[PDB]
RNA sequence: CAUUGGUGAGCAGCGAAGGAUUUGGUGGAUUGGGGGAAUGCCUUGUUGA
């Protein structure tokens, strides 16, 4: 529907909550992330990004299932079977209710219902890929147990599904649909539960600290776990011959504790938010002292025995909160810098790895109001400013070491620190204070250089030409500072009629966009230090608006939801973009091919694709709520005769014409009476005002092949009468030529003169 | 300027081992090279793409049927895909390894690669956008074979597959399962290896050939057996076969050998048609017309760069050079030609902004140093080792003279007068400079003035000073029309490898002992310093030069990237051109000042000034509607509809507006435009005139527009100088062009009455 | 033979036998134009045009005659002509092994140019321009 | 006479309940000539079985 951009990909997401899939991959295991209406694929042992689901679904997933190479996806009544992301059946459960738990096992497929309803598959054929076929439907009623917590089994239980409540356990011949085992009345709600490598014992995480060791066969406990003031959220056991407890906490701690000889042995404090639900899932590799540990806070985290306590591994991740402030790292449209309100600092991969990795600031940083970056000075010294809320000093960083610079920058006027900038050069970084004050440090010594004092209110937006000669500014008090470079002498200054809250900067055309508190976008020319271009029809703020790299377009995003896409050589409104999520940052790429768009709800990155292989386009607003060759051909260094007879009757030489104009070097065509029809034709290509340079070609090769046949020894022939039709317009071509002696001589002159 | 600096070209067409193929209509030659992807043409050969995403050197495309879906391959194997322009609108990660053999299907819908020792089949999407993770999907594997893939063919079915490996086994797989012929019988009973198989289109013959030169066919029978059709017995060709492909014709044979020869063949009869060699060089790649019409085949890059275009009546239509790496460059008094300096010792004359090669010359001992014409288009100029110093004609083919005299086999720096008067050269290990008359030769005084070796040599146009810089830390300036010699200046730091000179006699570029670049005047007052040379993959300082507007010099080293400033401090732009493994070694300015020159290893020509950028000339949205008012103005006051329209620049706009306005108008609005909207058009209408075919009515515009105001373009030179050069280089072109025919249409009446 | 590698701390064997080949085609070349008779300008000419580019190429340091291209020429007089052996004669530098590692790590620049490889050569007249960094 | 080299003591300022210096492993990203025969061999003829 829109006429530039098309929704191109979403960069910034590894988990949203959902508990993690595992499978085998041959000797390996591939992890299964949720995103939210998509899933995501990854290596065990490098987390490689794999694979993802190749088209998403009608709503969000809610559980994931992972058999030897397949991967279930359950939502509204269907589920996915999928292999490699791509769709190889759909079943569609005969039911409104919605899917809560899956199990597989043997020749099966359970699907649970929040209305305590199972529906049970079957394969048609042991050796087949899937079960399709509906086998039964189970019913559990609340005076057989509780709400269905999960689905499990154990090993050598052939037919037979574990289906634990929230009161007690239930055991299936799901063969027959017979309830072979009720246990009895649980005291503490069950929240997590986890099979054993052992025989017939199962884990029962309760909604306290407790973990019931209970066997199935007989129907007891053997073995209980205290622990203080915990909610058990996952539970995992290793299985590399060592007989160990991790406990998952719903506070975002991990429990490690000893089995056999009865001991707890460590605890991972806060590697998940609380406030997004702590560890969602923590799993150990088979056969591997591995373990894989998920959130709510968009990462994953690896975690190794090193044979003791675990050593952290290796984790992929990204904000947990939605993006506030981004910048392109490159351009080369491989890096880029994201920051937002959760206080990371993420920097992120474009190719098809996506990998990413967080700044180092070697107990948070405050969270960013400005960004500076540039790509001059990589490696050599620092090359990011960022101005962080409430704190009077910006703070460097080096994109090379992805670390925290050695520089902090204090205003020196009692305020907040509101603008930041740097030069192309990378040699030079513009504060603007929350009191006026810009300041222009050296971004290798760190040391103060030179300070101004021009604006009474806070500095929003400080930028300088590519030639690094006037230096523009823009303030609350409605203050346009043009400045010089070279000296410290103020070079103009404009008021405008509404204070100004964001400058972005076009460098290779000099021009500066200004969103004012008028809700017009004020777009001036440099040079002129005048006020050039003005733009209305939002109705809402403006809070992100970036320049084309062609600077003839600048798409704008406000807070009625609309991202227009402005066109400059008409000063109007060519398009608008009306969207559900709106977008925080648009950031037009280095390249003109894609775009960045940080959303209100969302942790990951929108890109937006320019089409950019043609447009003519310029429809409008709101809608929806050669030459040298032939005669180089010429020389040479080492049908058609029914056209002449229908114009031998009449004037049917423009057909003709088109042949010869088509193709055929017609040297070799014409040689094979008729000569006086084809001055005739010569004559009707006079006619025209066009073609004079295939004409001369023509008559050219009529003189050179058949002179001989024009010849005829004895003329004032009957030739010399079509001739005589020649020569008397030929004289009328003659004119042009002393045009051409004017031009090259007056050329000439010049180049003397 | 402001505009955006890149190769839209190159210089030289194939320098590394690539593969070959024509397009599918006959008309267009894809011609890549090992570490880029440029397309061709037929007629008007411009590079079209530039796909570059390679870290290893070989390459490989092919289109499907329709030419929107391209491809490359290198030794990573990883696939790039561009519609026509190199958008790269899917960037697929294919794998780690490369491939061995890879086709599509004749439909378009499927898609063949081998790789590994397996087969690997991948949907072909149709002409859409990205958005794709995996815009490749699986639509078969067929397993197994012994190793790998050699060759590979095809059905016009795209059901059937006849492939053959390393394995000596011509296999067969089914596309969609169909099992045809529930089979996957391999071909054997062969002597030597198997170099080729091909399929015929009658599904009647099977074509094998092994790698001695014996063809067997074999038929399409699966008693009822698959039996011998013809057998071979070869001993006495002593060759190997390199390369070998099948006709569309289905009747010939093409056969590219690895002594250097290509041999040409008939399938029925099996009987030789001529046989071609013209070297020991062997040939890689070749490719065949869909028809069969022509004939061309790639070649190594130890062998020859040297692609020729062939017919099946045995004439070539199209031949081409590129040897070794490039030392310098020169520009033509008109631009438009590039001549081309090497290590071999051969000078080739290069339009390569159509890319046609007219011819060469060779008269050299040893390679070429420097290569330079003259402003009068006469005579150009050999600079290099070989003890002499010969002139140059464009189109008469005669060595002028071979200057020289003494014992010398290094000649190193040269330097000219604009009147071709006389010629300095300058001796890299014997300190003098000898002067040599346009006369006969004469060496009338010799300069013994230096104490280090000479540097750069480079004289003025205002044809009084003599300017040099040499390894002693003394730059030179000198007087010889006149009556005595001048004192030299003494530099502050700094031998000095690279000078530039101002052509107005007053500014002056010096290149210091390190990568600082100072510029000063004849005052010697130094204007800038410019910092070192970054880039780590130690300093270079070896070319540099002074533009011809006046405003901007380059500057190049050899830590492969280039480097642009102005007449202020301030760095213009720095572009880096990314290659794997010295890139630079010699700089200067076009003369029609649309791109510069760069002499490289690798080798690459242009810098494409480009116009879909929007600029702001004039502050052109007081103009306010771009169209509407310009409706009006086509109507009414034509004066105001120009200086409207200068404020544009959409081209779309420009020939239409500069087309609507009557010829009566003309002088008048040549009369009234003010002088500032002046330099760009005249600079434009010069590249705007070559292309179209109205050259009456440009040139009743430039007839009034020239008369306008010449002495005030006589009063602002260096810019309508370029401007002058770029419309009378049109005006030569068409006039020699025209006035031929003129007069060979005029004598006819005459000899009527004559005889 | 072996000790000659080992004085002039050569990188491989190979290079050795890379130089007695081009010394082989310097003997049998010196060989067929000797075997000729005295009366010949042809001969007595050609002998002083491949003796005076010898001397320029360093191999002839001195001023040498004509029975001496049987003699001087040794794969020795080349084992000189390389780059470190050239460096310890005229001392800037120390001994052999320091004259190789300033070329290992970067500190020997002839003329304007940087140069790191071991095996560069270095001629008679050419050696004036090694200069320090 | 030179806050001249080294050594050691103390103070101002800067931080305050620790600071400074070094090294190891693991994890990720990124890369041949000249002569020669009795004698061996090659090639050709020859002798009979």
């Amino acid at each position: 529907n829109s006429k530039i951009f098309s929704p191109f990909r979403i960069i910034g997401n590894v988990s949203n909550g959902v508990p993690f899939a595992t499978g085998t991959l041959g000797s390996t295991f591939y992890i299964v992330t949720c995103v939210g209406k998509t899933f995501q694929i990854y290596d065990a042992n490098t987390l490689h990004l794999l694979f993802v689901s190749e088209k998403e679904t009608p709503s969000s997933i809610v559980a994931l299932s992972a058999h030897f190479h397949y991967v279930y996806a359950a939502y509204e009544n269907k589920v996915g079977i999928y292999k490699r992301g791509i769709e190889e059946h759909l079943l569609e459960l005969e039911t409104d209710a919605n899917v809560e738990h899956l199990c597989i096992f043997g020749d099966y497929l359970c699907a649970s219902t929040d209305d305590n309803s199972i529906f049970i598959y079957k394969k048609s054929d042991p050796q087949d890929k899937y079960p399709s076929e509906f086998y039964t439907k189970l019913t559990v009623t609340e005076i057989q147990g509780g709400e269905i917590v999960s689905l499990q089994h154990l090993a050598t239980y052939l037919n037979k599904l574990t289906v634990v409540t929230k009161s007690n356990v239930l055991l299936f011949n799901v063969r027959t649909g017979k309830l072979v085992f009720t246990s009895n009345e649980f005291p503490d709600q069950i929240t997590t539960a986890e099979p054993a490598p052992v025989l017939d014992i199962i884990a029962l995480g309760t909604v306290t600290g407790e973990v019931i060791m209970f066997n199935m066969r007989k129907g007891k406990r053997i073995r209980t776990i205290k622990i203080p003031q915990s909610r058990i959220s996952s539970l995992s056991f290793r299985t590399d011959g060592s007989s160990h407890l991790s406990v998952g906490t719903s506070s975002g701690d991990l429990i490690f504790y000893d089995l056999d000889r009865r001991s707890r042995i460590h605890v991972l404090k806060n590697i998940h938010r609380e406030s997004y639900g702590g560890v969602t899932q923590a799993t150990f590799l088979n056969g591997q002292p591995i373990i894989v540990t998920s959130g709510g806070d968009n990462s994953l985290k690896e975690y190794v025995f090193d044979p003791q306590p675990p050593r952290y591994l290796r984790s992929r991740g990204g904000h947990s909160q939605p993006p506030s402030y981004i910048a392109f790292a490159d351009s080369q449209s491989h890096f880029m810098l994201s920051a937002s309100k959760d206080r990371s600092l993420w920097s992120f991969s474009l190719r098809k790895d996506a990998q990413s990795q967080e700044m180092s600031q070697r107990s948070k940083f405050p969270e960013i109001v400005a960004l500076a970056i540039e790509n001059a000075r990589i490696g050599e010294w620092e090359n990011i400013i960022t101005a962080h809320k409430d704190e009077k000093f910006a703070r460097t960083w080096d994109m090379r070491n992805k670390r925290v610079g050695r520089w902090t920058f204090d205003t020196t006027d009692d305020g907040f620190v509101k603008s930041v900038a740097m030069s192309q050069c990378g040699n030079f970084g513009f504060i603007g204070s929350s009191n006026g004050s810009i300041t222009i440090y050296n971004m290798q010594s760190g040391i103060l250089r030179k300070k101004y004092k021009l604006h009474k209110r806070a500095v929003t937006g400080i930028s300088l030409d590519g030639m690094n000669r006037k230096m523009v500014s823009c303030g609350l008090d409605g203050i346009v500072g043009f400045y010089d470079f070279n000296k410290s002498t103020l070079l103009g200054k404009l008021k405008l009629d509404a204070p100004i809250t964001a400058m972005v900067y076009h460098r290779s055309s000099d021009l500066f966009a200004l969103a004012l508190d008028d809700l017009s976008i004020v777009v001036i020319d440099a040079v002129t230090q005048r006020v050039v271009r003005q733009l209305w029809g939002h109705s809402n703020r403006i809070t992100a608006f970036d320049f084309s790299p062609e600077g003839r377009w600048i798409v704008s995003a406000s807070l009625d939801s609309t991202i227009r896409t402005w066109d400059l050589p008409t000063g109007g409104c060519i398009d608008g973009i009306i969207v559900d999520n709106v977008a925080t940052n648009v950031k037009f790429s280095p390249n003109g091919d894609l775009l960045a768009t940080t959303h209100v709800t969302g942790n990951g990155i929108c890109i937006w694709t320019n089409r950019a292989q043609f447009k003519t386009v310029s429809t409008r607003t709101i809608d929806e709520s050669q030459k040298k060759l032939d005669a180089e051909e010429q020389m040479n260094k080492f049908h058609f005769t029914k056209q002449l007879r229908e114009g031998s009757q009449s004037k049917d030489y423009s057909s003709l014409l088109a042949t010869l104009i088509n193709f055929s070097p017609a040297a070799v065509d014409l040689e094979i009476d008729e000569i006086v029809w084809f001055i005739d034709a010569l004559t009707q290509g006079l006619k025209s005002n066009k073609n004079f340079e295939l004409y001369e070609t023509f008559m050219s090769l009529l003189f050179k092949a058949h002179g001989d046949v024009i010849h005829a020894n004895n003329k004032n022939q009957d030739i010399a009468s079509a001739l005589q039709n020649w020569e008397d317009v030929h004289k009328k071509e003659d004119r042009l030529d002393d045009l051409v002696k004017f031009c090259m001589g007056v050329a000439a002159f010049v180049t003397t003169a | 300027m402001k505009s955006d600096f890149k190769f839209s070209n190159l210089l030289g067409t194939v320098y590394r081992q690539g593969n070959i193929t024509f397009s599918d209509d006959g008309k267009q030659l894809l011609s890549p090279v090992g570490n880029r992807v440029s397309v061709f043409d037929l007629i008007n050969n411009k590079s079209f793409t530039f796909e570059y995403e390679h870290r290893k050197n070989i390459a490989a495309i092919d289109l499907n049927k329709q030419g929107t879906l391209l491809i490359s391959i290198d030794e990573d194997g990883r696939a790039i895909l561009v519609n026509f322009k190199a958008r790269n609108v899917l960037h697929h990660f294919n794998f780690k390894e490369k491939c061995s053999a890879v086709k599509f299907s004749p439909d378009g819908r499927l898609f063949a690669l081998a790789s590994g020792r397996f087969l690997q089949i991948w949907k072909t999407p149709d002409v859409n956008k990205d958005r794709q993770f995996a815009p490749f999907v699986r639509h078969r594997v067929h397993a197994g074979h012994f190793q790998d893939i050699t060759s590979l063919t095809w059905s016009q079915d795209s059901r059937f597959i006849l492939t053959t490996s390393k394995d000596l086994s011509a296999k067969i797989w089914s596309v969609d399962s169909e099992e045809k012929n529930l089979a996957a019988t391999t071909f054997n009973g062969h002597r030597d290896y198997v170099m080729g198989a091909f399929f015929s289109h009658d599904q009647e013959k099977i074509y094998t050939v092994s790698k001695d030169g014996a063809v067997f066919v074999w038929e399409f029978t699966k008693k009822y057996s698959w039996r011998i059709t013809k057998k071979h017995f070869f001993y006495a060709n002593q060759a190997k076969v390199k390369c070998v492909t099948f006709h569309p014709a289905t009747r010939l044979l093409a056969v590219g050998f690895t002594s250097g020869e290509f041999r040409l063949y008939d399938l029925p009869d099996f009987t030789l048609i001529q046989q071609l060699s013209m070297g020991q060089n062997p040939v890689n790649t070749v490719s065949v017309n869909q028809t069969g019409e022509w004939l061309a085949f790639g070649s190594s890059k130890l062998g020859q760069l040297l692609v020729y275009e062939w017919q099946s009546e045995s004439y070539i239509l199209k031949q081409q050079g590129h040897f070794d790496s490039t030392n310098s460059l020169a520009y033509s008094p008109d631009g438009s030609r590039v001549v081309t300096a090497s290590e071999d010792g051969k000078i080739k004359v290069w339009d390569i902004t159509s890319g046609f090669c007219l011819a060469t010359f060779e008269e050299h001992t040893s390679s070429v140093t420097a290569v330079q014409f003259a402003k009068r288009g006469q005579v150009m100029f050999s600079s290099s080792l070989d003890g002499t110093v010969r002139a140059w004609d464009l189109i008469r083919y005669r060595n002028f003279r071979t200057f020289t005299g003494t014992e010398r086999i290094q000649f190193n720096c040269l330097a000219v007068d604009p009147s071709g008067e006389v010629v300095c050269a300058g001796s890299l290990d014997n300190f003098d400079i000898h002067v040599w008359s346009v006369q006969t030769g004469q060496l009338l005084d010799a300069l013994s003035g230096h104490e280090g070796p000479v540097s750069c040599l480079s004289f003025s146009q205002e044809n009084s000073v003599l300017a040099s810089a040499s390894w002693d830390k003394t730059i030179r300036i000198w007087s010889i029309f006149g009556r005595s010699q001048q004192v030299e200046p003494i530099e502050v730091y700094s031998d000095v490898l690279a000078l530039s000179m101002r052509p107005d006699g007053k500014e002056v570029a010096v290149s210091t002992l390190k990568g600082q670049i100072s510029i000063f005047n004849i005052e010697d007052a130094k204007q800038v310093g410019n910092i070192d040379c970054r880039k780590d993959i130690s300093k270079f300082f070896t070319t540099i030069h002074y533009s011809f507007d006046g405003m901007a010099i380059v500057a190049g080293g050899n830590n492969n990237s280039i480097c642009l400033y102005d007449v202020p401090n301030e760095v213009l732009l720095k572009r880096f051109i990314v290659s794997r493994n010295v890139r630079v070694t010699s700089v200067q300015f076009s003369p029609t000042a649309n791109a510069f020159a760069a002499a490289s290893t690798e080798g690459l020509l242009i810098y494409s000034t480009n116009d879909t950028i929007l600029f702001d000339p004039f502050d052109l949205d007081v103009d306010v509607t771009p169209h509407s008012t310009v409706e009006a103005l086509r109507e009414k006051q034509f004066l105001n509809a120009l200086v409207m329209a200068f404020r544009l620049n959409e081209e779309y706009l420009i020939n239409k507006v500069y087309e609507a306005i009557p010829i009566k108008e003309i002088p008048l609005v040549a009369s009234n435009i003010p002088a500032i909207y002046l330099p760009r058009i005249l600079k434009f209408i010069g590249d705007f005139a070559i292309e179209s075919q109205h050259i009456e009515f440009n040139l009743i515009w430039i007839k009034a527009l020239l008369s306008a105001s010449g002495g005030y373009i006589n009063e602002h030179k260096y810019l309508f100088s370029t401007a002058m050069r770029s419309i009378q280089r049109f005006i030569v072109r068409v006039a020699k062009e025209v006035v031929n025919t003129t007069t060979d249409n005029k004598y006819t009446y005459r000899f009527l009455v004559s005889t | 033979d072996t000790q000659v590698m080992r004085t002039y701390h050569i990188q491989n064997r190979e290079d050795y036998h890379k130089y007695n080949r081009i010394c082989g085609d310097i003997r049998r070349l010196a060989n067929k134009l000797s075997l000729l008779p005295p009366t010949d300008p042809f001969r007595r000419k050609h002998e002083q045009l491949l003796l005076d580019k010898l001397y320029a190429m360093g191999v002839l340091t001195t001023k040498s005659k004509i029975s001496d291209l049987e003699n001087k020429v040794t794969v020795s007089a080349i084992c000189r002509r390389r780059l470190p052996v050239i460096m310890h004669r005229l001392k800037m530098a120390e001994t052999i092994q320091d004259a190789v590692k300033f070329i290992e790590q970067g500190h020997v620049r002839v003329g304007p140019n940087l140069i790191n490889d071991p095996a560069y050569l270095v001629t008679r007249n050419m050696e004036d321009y090694v200069t320090w960094v």
